[PDB]
DNA sequence: ACAGGATAAAGAGAGAAATTGAGCCGAGCTTAAGACCTCCTTTACCTTTTCA
């Protein structure tokens, strides 16, 4: 399902901004102007998350999240504070509050929906680095400044081995990644394919600097850091 | 109504093989969760990557599962 | 117990104020320099908080974390990322690294150990580092003291049974049945050649080694300098 | 029963889209032999200890 985060502020500018930002994110939002409405739909409607203002009327913030947590039914609601960060005694009673995160207002919306998804991820692929750059729509490497083609097969062997880059990757995890075969076929094919990396990507193939084979256990890819590579 | 347990769980197995990703953009392309099949797009904004990056993943997928191994049971279901 | 909270940061001066701030709240607090210290270290001790700075050397704090998040004994310790926060491109990478949270250097300490509290409020076996050695079983590599050395499977396999016995004596009896699981019984005198490889790779003068002890009638110890002493053995 | 009238809901007419499969190719892939470089084992001969 998609997960369920009401948020509760009394700015309807703001309420709406989080509200479409949400939305747009594929979450099923529900809105409430004010802490005891927002409590009762908090309690009504189990959301999967609660991003709750500071300066509501008639009940601070701080009394509803306290509320949620003295609920069994909220008391284990992942709460996000929005406070407008401005004095060492909200601060104070903030570290009462039992908020779990705080975000300061005006935020990124970038920000926001990445404290969300941590939230999620916690209730519940390298692309690029240094000097390759993934080109998956055109099964393509960008390596250093030029463009190399590879097939379908060199592409996905090189991908499994970015995505463990600087650790040993054992042949039969290469079988069963790329070819999904059982880890007893023959794995010759992969030393082949192996090769025709070295030949597109390595100044020489016979001494190759990057892909490198740890005999007995397998392949490496070895790239310098970003900061190395003036040097190379 | 006991070939149609069973077969659910032969799926799953072979499912089980592919990588976690790749099962996952299976059992939405095709909706075996929800009886739904999902479009590119849905996975393309609920997944991490957009749109013309599930479709490589459901090859990468079916190619896998196309191989004589990890999947010949099904062949009789035909 | 006390809580265990691992800092990695390449600032000493950031290092030192966490972990005095920390233990005046109580932790039992770890500190790593580096990044593959870091993550011996995470392996190691599966502490119960990882504070992760992200411009470490010679590994970036991303590849750390993902590293950490690979590991089935590692994937559930939460990171809080230090970072200098100043680029979105930065920010995207971490959007993909897994990372708990971000902190902004500099931050307040009363912040730090409100995340602290949450992250641990949230979340309610071997030696691959010790003194100059860090082991590096995903690409049978040792660190010694600032040096890579390159070991074959063999001795990086004896190298890391001496390590789990540092500053013990391990029989070559021992070291038949859990490197190579032979009966006691069988020759012995394998182990003798492939030890002395390792001092080629280690000591500094193989005739006379000071780490690979041999004792003699009891078979070999690994007698590493305390953490306190490596200032007078790097120059060696 | 039979005739007239009003109407809506369900067929035929066409092209344009979208697929589609088909041949005809060479790019990707596999197979097998041979060579060829690490890692290991075990020997022959030692040096180097602890002890009567």
């Amino acid at each position: 399902m998609k997960p369920r985060i009401l948020v509760i502020d009394d700015d309807s500018a703001i309420l709406e901004l989080v509200a479409v930002n949400l939305e747009m994110s594929g979450y099923d939002v529900r809105k409430a102007e004010d802490g005891i409405k927002g409590q009762a739909l908090a309690v009504q409607l189990v959301p999967d998350l609660i991003m709750l203002d500071l300066m509501l009327p008639r009940v601070d913030g701080f009394t509803v999240c306290q509320r949620l947590r003295r609920d069994e039914r909220t008391a284990e609601i992942p709460v996000l504070m929005l406070t407008a960060l401005g004095q060492t005694q909200d601060k104070v009673e903030g570290f009462n509050a039992g908020a779990d995160d705080y975000l300061t207002k005006p935020f990124e919306v970038e920000e926001m929906l990445a404290r969300v998804r941590a939230l999620l991820q916690r209730t519940d692929e390298i692309l690029s680095y240094g000097p390759l750059t993934l080109i998956p729509e055109r099964f393509e490497a960008i390596w250093f400044n030029r463009t190399v083609k590879l097939t379908h097969l060199e592409f996905e062997l090189l991908h499994c081995l970015l995505q463990r880059h600087g650790q040993t990757v054992a042949p039969s995890e290469i079988l069963k990644e790329v070819w999904g075969y059982d880890p007893d076929d023959d794995i010759e094919t992969i030393r082949v394919h192996i090769r025709h990396l070295r030949t597109k990507l390595e100044p020489d193939p016979r001494h190759p600097r990057y892909i490198k084979t740890v005999y007995g256990a397998g392949y490496c890819l070895e790239l310098p850091a970003e900061t190395e590579l003036h040097q190379h | 109504e006991v070939a149609k347990n069973l077969l659910r769980e032969d799926l799953e197995g072979v499912l089980s093989t592919l990588s976690p990703r790749e099962r996952d953009v299976l059992r939405l392309r095709y909706g075996l969760d929800d009886g739904r099949m999902k479009t590119l797009e849905e996975i393309g904004q609920l997944f991490n990557v957009t749109r013309e990056r599930i479709r490589q993943i459901e090859a990468k997928a079916l190619r896998k599962l196309r191989h004589p191994n990890r999947n010949s049971i099904l062949k009789e279901y035909i």
